């Protein structure tokens, strides 16, 4: 008859992020933050109140 | 300048429909966006709705989400507004006003005023009559002049003196409703050597009639 375990162990998931290291590029990870702001909205605004003047 | 002239006065059917216009002038229009102002009349305003021409983007009141809906035509460089279904709710005085810059934005020109008025009534034409002081009494240093225009629907008409060249000593009162029709007068105060020598005509008119009428100041010959 088999006795007793205990394991130690850590997550995994169905995450497909990744991020860049010195030593290994495409490291894929179980959570990850972007930093990089890509979008805009391609108008000119109203800045805190105050409309520009557009000439 | 910057000029936003908008429709004229109207009158319409309760239950019925209406569509005012304003026509932008001055700037180009899609810079900036165009609002319409409802005022109950001579006590609060009332914000209905915005909208930006460039694109036809629409910003409503709660309150008239339903019954209103703002157009506009690029082509023409003219703002509209429909007003669905009205009622003596409705009945007030409307403004077409340019909004600076967007949500967060002042209204720095405000157009003229398309006034309505909802009601089954039908047009009446006015009545026209002059105002000559007694024989008896006479007002010596400067002779007060009189118009009365009684009994016409609906609001509103304008009072001229010699067609105009008479000016600063005439009031025009505000209009009061007397049995469902609206009653004015007028008063022009002209030195005294200047009566009855000078033809004082009393100019009246009245749109929604097509009514133009004159009429002059015979003195009383008791
Ligand atoms: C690290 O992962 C990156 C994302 O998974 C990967 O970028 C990918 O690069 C390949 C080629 O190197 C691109 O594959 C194909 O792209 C165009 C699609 O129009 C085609 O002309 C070709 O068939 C080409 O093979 C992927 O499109 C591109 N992925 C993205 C999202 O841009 C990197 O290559 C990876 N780096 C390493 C070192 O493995
Ligand atoms: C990763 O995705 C797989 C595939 O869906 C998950 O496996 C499923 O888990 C559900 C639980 O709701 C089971 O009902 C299915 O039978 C499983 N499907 C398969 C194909 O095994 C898995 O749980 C996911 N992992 C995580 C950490 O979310």
């Amino acid at each position: 008859d088999p006795g007793d375990q205990i394991c130690i162990g850590y997550h995994a998931n169905n995450s497909t992020e990744q991020v860049d290291t010195i030593m290994e590029k495409n490291v894929t990870v179980t959570h990850a933050q972007d930093i990089l702001e890509k979008k805009h909205n391609g108008k000119l605004c109203d800045l805190d109140g105050v409309k520009p003047l557009i000439l | 300048e910057v000029h936003l002239q908008q429709s004229g006065p109207e009158l319409v059917k309760p239950g019925a429909s209406v569509k005012m216009s304003c026509k932008t002038s001055g700037y180009t229009f899609t810079e900036y966006t165009i609002h319409w102002m409802k005022q109950s009349h001579g006590k609060s305003l009332e914000w209905i709705g915005g909208i930006f021409p460039n694109n036809g983007d629409t910003t409503y009141n709660q309150k008239f989400k339903v019954r209103a809906t703002l157009t506009v035509g690029r082509s023409s460089s003219t703002a509209y507004m429909d007003l669905r279904s009205l009622t003596s709710e409705d009945s007030a005085v409307y403004y077409c006003v340019r909004n600076y810059g967007s949500s967060y934005g002042y209204f720095d020109v405000w157009g003229a005023g398309t006034t309505v008025t909802v009601s089954s009534a039908k047009t009446t034409p006015p009545s026209v009559y002059p105002l000559a002081p007694g024989s008896a009494a006479q007002t010596n240093s400067m002779v007060t002049l009189g118009c009365l225009v009684k009994g016409y629907f609906p609001e509103p008409v304008t009072v001229t003196w010699n067609s105009g060249s008479l000016s600063s000593g005439v009031h025009t009162f505000p209009a009061v409703l007397q049995s469902d029709l609206y009653t004015l007068s007028s008063s022009v105060t002209v030195p005294s050597s200047t009566w009855p020598s000078e033809t004082v005509t009393c100019n009246v008119a009245h749109p929604a009639s097509s009514t133009k009428v004159d009429k002059k100041i015979v003195p009383r010959d008791c």
